[PDB]
């Protein structure tokens, strides 16, 4: 028998097989209420119901909806039974004990698993890119992480946390387009605006340069033909929206951008490490698929660090679902299989058991 | 070699994912 992966984001979840290659379920984190709809169904039926997000910056805040979405996903989903299969679910670092502990009891006692196991969402990325040691810059919907791992351990006291994702730059281009002259009203409009995003903005390698640019000629400008015919030109907008990823303070925010917060990290690490994670920076997440993004990373990092030191951006061309993909590694492996809990162990131990078995 | 140095050993290794 194989393994379930379920990998819960801010925005979207991914679910499927290990041993597969790529999550065969991915949808919206979205819990829907006025009898409970989840995912796909419940964006479609928003003008009668009132949506929710259990997961808030990567931390499962409502954990009603967290269950609605885990049996949706089996299911409805995946048209599967949970107490067949082990399940790999996957958690935010430094994510606190007691929702480690929830996570657990709702598993074994409510979807009766006969194993499961809790893995950091980081630490699964730099996994699937054929690492153990290494330092994970993961960008989301709601959250980016910059996490220094040692050979399979997060170092919680290195762990540094941005509350600036993808949905603050969907957020950060309708406003830039509408100072621009176009009107961004309705959430279909919102959808739109994502998918622009998504498909033409890029990073900037010099962004006073790339401004300058974009100010004498039109050479930097595409044209995003909507499902009417209409056609929307954008010109500084698509570098101008990821740059907020790297000056915070455009969005008004008193931050350093993921580039100084993941040079930041390194350095709450041991000296004697460093140079390794330098040399084996990951990216991972969807708001890390930004065409430019690891050179400009390379070079903002280059000069930061010791003129010395071997700086190296591992960019994996997939990373959108590194943390499914290096989930569906580990459970798959042969010399994982004892690191699961058994439902026997579950019982003779209690919830607080998740810590000693998963770090 | 512990059961986890073999574990990160199988990782570094790396492996090959099934087909849709
Ligand atoms: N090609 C792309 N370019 C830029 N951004 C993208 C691209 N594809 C997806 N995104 C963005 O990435 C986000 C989803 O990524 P991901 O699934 O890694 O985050 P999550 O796990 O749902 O949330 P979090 O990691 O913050 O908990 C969305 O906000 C989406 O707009
Ligand atoms: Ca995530």
């Amino acid at each position: 028998v194989a393994a379930l992966v379920v990998d819960n984001g801010s925005g979207m979840c991914k679910a499927g097989f290990a041993g597969d290659d790529a999550p065969r379920a991915v949808f919206p984190s979205i819990v829907g209420r006025p009898d409970s709809y989840v995912g796909d169904e419940a964006q479609s039926k928003r003008g009668i119901l009132t949506l929710k997000y259990p997961i808030e910056h990567g931390i499962v805040t409502n954990w009603d909806d967290m269950e609605k979405i885990w049996h949706h996903t089996f299911y409805n989903e995946l048209r599967v039974a949970p107490e067949e299969h082990p399940v790999l679910l996957t958690e935010a670092p430094l994510n606190p004990k007691a929702n480690r502990e929830k996570m657990t009891q709702i598993m074994f006692e409510t979807f009766n698993t006969p194993a499961m196991y809790v893995a950091i969402q980081a630490v699964l990325s730099l996994y699937a890119s054929g690492r153990t040691t290494g330092i994970v810059l993961d960008s989301g919907d709601g959250v980016s992480h910059t996490v220094p791992i040692y050979e399979g351990y997060a170092l919680p006291h290195a762990i540094l946390r941005l509350d600036l994702a993808g949905r603050d730059l969907t957020d950060y281009l309708m406003k830039i387009l509408t100072e621009r002259g176009y009107s961004f009203t309705t959430t279909e409009e919102r959808e739109i605006v994502r998918d622009i995003k998504e498909k033409l903005c890029y990073v900037a390698l010099d962004f006073e340069q790339e401004m300058a640019t974009a100010a004498s000629s039109s050479s930097l400008e595409k044209s995003y033909e909507l499902k009417d015919g209409q056609v929307i030109t954008i010109g500084n907008e698509r570098f101008r929206c990821p740059e907020a990823l790297f000056q915070p303070s455009f969005l008004g925010m008193e931050a350093c951008g993921i580039h100084e917060t993941t040079y930041n990290s390194i350095m709450k690490c041991d000296v004697d490490i460093r140079k390794d994670l330098y040399a084996n920076t990951v990216l991972s997440g969807g708001t890390t698929m930004y065409p430019g993004i690891a050179d400009r990373m390379q070079k903002e990092i280059t000069a930061l660090a010791p003129s010395t030191m071997k700086i190296k951006i591992i960019a994996p061309p997939e990373r959108k679902y590194s943390v499914w993909i290096g989930g569906s590694i580990l459970a798959s492996l042969s010399t994982f299989q004892q690191m699961w809990i058994s439902k026997q162990e579950y019982d003779e131990s209690g919830p607080s058991i998740v810590h000693r078995k998963c770090f | 070699p512990s059961p986890r140095e073999q574990l990160m050993e199988s990782i570094r290794k790396g492996k090959e994912l099934k087909q849709a």
